[PDB]
């Protein structure tokens, strides 16, 4: 017999990004060639399964600093990273190869079926 | 709000 | 030129609430008229007005242990708490005094909005 | 997804 307010997942990510934006309460920094990304573990966790992997094993969880494998792009990241934390995907010609690869590396099962759209659409 |  | 995913917002909420039943990433207890409810510092600041000022506050910010004041109800802070990690409101006749006294203090706006129309059906 |  619950109401629900319609708007209240949306304002919660609006106010995530709030903090991310002035770097509030930010636990991990995502190394990425040289590239440093600081973020929330509980917000990488929710978006990808590489990351909630991560951040429930017993030594992983208490780690500051999170070095991502060398073939990861930075850019590709920091577009992953913006889509996390507001749900647009700055999804262009030029980077959707790279967004591609880094959402299958980071396990974010939604972005890869419409990057593997976009690109059947252009083939 | 809304009937869920 | 972003694409959106509609019900990103909706499943990061989901995935947090998830965390929270397993008690994952926790970072601080609300007492609560010797209650206890563990929770995330970043969700909490999110939904709420309260909490949001208590953890940007360079002293605050660092304590594990919140003490709310001892007028709030935990079964009105436990409906709210509930709130926050889902968007589903129990609201009842027999907590709505409780509910709406426990949202204004921790200034959640669009719960006090409800309450009050849904007090003013009933006079 | 969406055209926001
Ligand atoms: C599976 S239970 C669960 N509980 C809590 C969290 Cl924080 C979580 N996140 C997560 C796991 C897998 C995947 C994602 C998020 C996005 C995706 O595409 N795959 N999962
Ligand atoms: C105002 S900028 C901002 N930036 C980040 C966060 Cl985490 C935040 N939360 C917050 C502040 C006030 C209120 C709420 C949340 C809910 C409500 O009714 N009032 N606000
Ligand atoms: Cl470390
Ligand atoms: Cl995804
Ligand atoms: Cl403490
Ligand atoms: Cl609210």
């Amino acid at each position: 017999s619950c109401i629900q307010f319609t708007r209240h997942a949306s304002d919660v990510l609006l106010n995530l990004n709030r903090l991310r934006s002035r770097d509030i309460l930010t636990d991990v920094v995502i190394v990425v060639s040289r590239e440093q990304f600081r973020a929330h573990k509980t917000v990488l966790m929710a978006c990808s399964g590489l990351f909630y992997s991560i951040f429930t094993d017993q030594l992983k969880c208490n780690l500051s600093v999170i070095n991502l494998d060398p073939e990861i792009n930075p850019e590709g990241f920091c577009i992953l990273l913006d889509f996390m934390y507001t749900s647009r995907l700055n999804l262009r010609e030029g980077n959707i190869m790279a967004v591609m690869a880094t959402a299958m590396y980071l396990q974010m099962e939604h972005v890869v079926d419409t990057c593997r759209k976009f690109i059947k659409a252009s083939e | 709000w809304v009937i869920p």
